[PDB]
């Protein structure tokens, strides 16, 4: 059953303000299963992966961005979002949301999003 | 980001012509390897769009990849080759380990074509 | 780097008529000296996966034969689910993996033709019966003999692997030797076959008498 | 590395009467150095004009084959042909011996059928053809429209498989077209065996109708 | 099959020749194999002496050279081991056998039962 | 001799049962190897009757030999080993190097039944 996924959201942001980027879902239930991850791209850097919520409501965050950062999903809309706060310069990226297919404990990104461009300007 | 695993890759850029045998390595600041299997992914994304998997699990490959593309490894030393470069291999190449948290990637590979 | 591993899918029969699909991770090659394999099962979805029976038996070669039967769910398989096996063995320091998903492409109901040979000198108390299914696809499909309303032993025949038509689907042949005893009770023998394709019931068969 | 001698064909050996053997070796690493390969016989006569051919895998194993034309007469009077393969990164060569098979002989039993016509092949229609209770396994099939044998890549034949008696059995399917068999509606299916009498052919004929 | 008879065996004085003929049926000479006169001294291990391949080919063991001959007679399926000059140690029993071939080498398949031949006085 | 092939056999002499394992060794003073193969046989030469071959190119038995007769071994050291000694195996063994001329027996094994 093929996956596509979308995200919205994007745009120009100011500095210290807030973002919500939702990433909609069709062919497949985000509760059925699989885990869902947002990963970002800074200008000229490698990527870096944000946050994920597994099918069943785990959620997990990296370091790096924890506790600004809260990933949630709708299950009516079938979507689910990136919530960031206390925005930076180093926040400017493409948001891209994956679908993270599972081996053995471990999980790796098979379906991927178009992507979405946040710039931060102070 | 010291716990953090660090992913290496060389070279950070390349350039080669169609058909030539292509060669990236991923060194990894810790081991990744588990039950027998390495937890390395190998992914590749064109410039401007989203990156695809290749390979997961350190040498097995995702389906629809292409079978000139094959990883290998072990511990904290991993390859990806490209036996016969193609056009449409125009791209960069990423290594990211999902053994431990956070999951971390490499910084790049630029392939050229020349 | 003698070892091998086999994951079969799910029985074409399992799946629709008992409603209860096992895929199996065969192991072979193994030295009885060499200590016991681990094997585990993990899914695509990350969803969990159920207990599963192993067993392990001595052959006439001197290589241990290592079977994990796994059972999986019925919308979950059709639904495109995809199973993994794992090989761990002490000597062996990477892994062997194995995978498993419903397969993909084009769907073509069976046909079904039976026939039956006729009586030979010196095999008079013999009869043998033949069925062949072509033109089906994917190549998953299960044969049965059925006589009398009940199905015979799958022992009591011998059916070939599917093979390729020089059209796009595949074909199997079915050979069944029946005794003069069981055709005078009741003259008439079903060869069905079950398949994704077929419909309605993924059943398709045909009566043959000797 | 698997090596693999077969006999002559029944119908190299009976009709053609140039019957060659075939030393077939497999899973061999491409970038192991070619193997070589010799003949031997137990009497001592010469061997040669054995042809070598290589082929590379889908897999990714190579195939190196020898095959090896043998006298008519050498081969049913006994003689013992020894195919040998040396690899430099095999300590020491693999020998395989062939020549022919004692015991018991039985004709083989052939039925040939035609399948019924099915809805949307109106111009397609299939052929089948069983032979079986033969031994010893060894057997050839071929398939003769017209009073020409067709081609073998027309058919599909299976290989010899136990039965519950004491000989083989194999299954040979044939897709034939409306417009061969609006020709000429008779097609031939023939078995070679060393047991059939007389010149090791039995055969069957069937009909489209 | 195929049966090896020897004969020509007997008392010989030293000095004297010997002449040894192995008579074969159930096979053309001619048609196949090597052919071989091997001899046995008395309680003492085998010692190859002369063969005749099928093709016409002969080899002597440099221990007997010069004194032996080996020869064919086609039409009467029979081969020969002629010996002069013959010595005390040339006793022995002598059998005619039949070599199989592999890959240039050959091994004594088929044996006689072999005649005495006895070179001594006191 | 002395540009020719000694083979030496041990034991010499040996006294076994029924059901029991015996095992000759066949010593040569020069290789005997050619073409990943060993020129080496065996023979079996019962009381009064001629030699009868039981194994050709150092391991492979000859047609019609009991398969509990069964050579081994490379250049010098070859090795005759019958699994389960019968009565009827009561007899001298000679092995035979037939790698260089002239060929060349060794002195002979008196295997007796205990
Ligand atoms: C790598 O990929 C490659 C390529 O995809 C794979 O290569 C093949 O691997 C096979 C593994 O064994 C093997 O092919 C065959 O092996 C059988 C094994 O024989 C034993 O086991 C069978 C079990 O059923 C049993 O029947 C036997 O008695 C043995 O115990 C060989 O016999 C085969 O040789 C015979 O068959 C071929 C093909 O005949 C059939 O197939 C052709 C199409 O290829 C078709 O035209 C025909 O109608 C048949 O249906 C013949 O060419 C031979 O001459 C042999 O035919 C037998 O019967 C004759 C009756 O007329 C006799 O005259 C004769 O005595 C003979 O025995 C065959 O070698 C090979 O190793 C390898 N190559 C091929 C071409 O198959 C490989 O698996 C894969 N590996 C990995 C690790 O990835
Ligand atoms: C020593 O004995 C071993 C016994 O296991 C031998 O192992 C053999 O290994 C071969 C692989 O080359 C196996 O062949 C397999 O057969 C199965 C058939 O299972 C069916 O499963 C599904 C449904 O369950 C069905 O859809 C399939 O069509 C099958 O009909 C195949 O699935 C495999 O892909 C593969 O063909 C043998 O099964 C296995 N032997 C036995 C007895 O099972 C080993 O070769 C022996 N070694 C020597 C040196 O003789
Ligand atoms: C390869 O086989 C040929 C066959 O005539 C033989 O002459 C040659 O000696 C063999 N090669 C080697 C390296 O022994
Ligand atoms: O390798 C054993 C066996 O595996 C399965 C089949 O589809 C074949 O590929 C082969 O005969
Ligand atoms: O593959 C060997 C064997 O496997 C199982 C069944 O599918 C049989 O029909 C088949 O012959």
């Amino acid at each position: 059953s093929e996956v596509q996924l979308v995200e919205s959201g994007g745009g120009l942001v100011q500095p210290g303000g807030s973002l919500r980027l939702s990433c909609a879902v069709s062919g497949y239930s985000i509760t059925s299963g699989y885990s869902w991850n947002w990963i970002r791209q800074a200008p000229g850097k490698g990527l870096e992966w944000v946050a994920s919520i597994k099918y069943s409501g785990e959620t997990k965050y990296n370091p790096s961005v924890k506790g600004r950062i809260t990933i949630s999903r709708d299950d009516s809309k079938n979507t689910f979002y990136l919530q960031m706060n206390s925005l930076r310069a180093e926040d400017t990226a493409v948001y891209y949301c994956a679908r993270g297919s599972h081996y053995f404990g471990h999980w790796h990104f098979a379906v991927w999003g178009q992507g979405t461009l946040v710039t931060v300007s102070s | 980001g010291g716990s953090d695993i660090q992913l290496t890759q060389s070279p950070s850029s390349l350039s080669a012509s169609v058909g030539d045998r292509v060669t990236i390595t991923c060194r990894a600041s810790k081991p990744v390897d588990g039950e027998g299997d390495s937890y390395l992914n190998w992914y590749q994304q064109k410039p401007g769009k989203a990156p695809k998997l290749l390979i997961y699990a350190a040498s097995y490959l995702e389906s629809g990849v292409p079978s000139r593309f094959s990883g290998s490894g072990s511990g904290t030393d991993f390859t990806l080759t490209i036996s016969s470069l193609q056009p449409e291999d125009f791209a960069t190449y990423y290594c990211q380990q999902s053994h431990e948290d956070p999951y971390t990637f490499g910084q790049g590979t630029k392939v050229e074509i020349k | 780097r003698g070892v091998s591993a086999y994951l079969s899918r799910p029985s074409p029969f399992d799946l629709f008529i008992r409603k209860s699909p096992t895929i199996t991770c065969l192991v072979v090659d193994l030295a009885p000296s060499k200590g016991t394999v681990n094997l585990t099962w993990s899914r695509a979805s990350g969803k969990p996966v159920n207990h599963s029976t192993r067993k392990e038996e001595k052959q006439r070669n001197g290589t241990l034969t290592v079977t994990s039967t796994l059972p999986v769910g019925t919308r979950d398989w059709i639904e495109g689910e995809t199973y993994q096996c794992r090989v761990t063995h002490p000597h062996l320091p990477r892994a062997l993996m194995r995978s498993t998903t419903k397969t993909s492409g084009p769907r073509a109901a069976p046909e079904v033709y039976a026939f039956a040979t006729p009586e030979w000198p010196g095999s008079r108390d013999k009869r043998t019966l033949a069925c062949l299914i072509q033109n089906f696809m994917p190549e998953d499909i299960s044969v049965q003999w059925l006589h009398n309303e009940v199905q015979l032993p799958d022992a009591r025949h011998s059916t070939t692997q599917p093979r390729k038509t020089k059209g796009s689907g595949f074909f199997v042949f079915s050979r069944l030797e029946v005794t003069r005893a069981e055709w005078e009770q009741k003259d008439e023998f079903i060869c069905r076959a079950v398949h994704e394709a077929a419909s309605p019931s993924q059943t398709v068969q045909r009566a043959v008498s000797v």
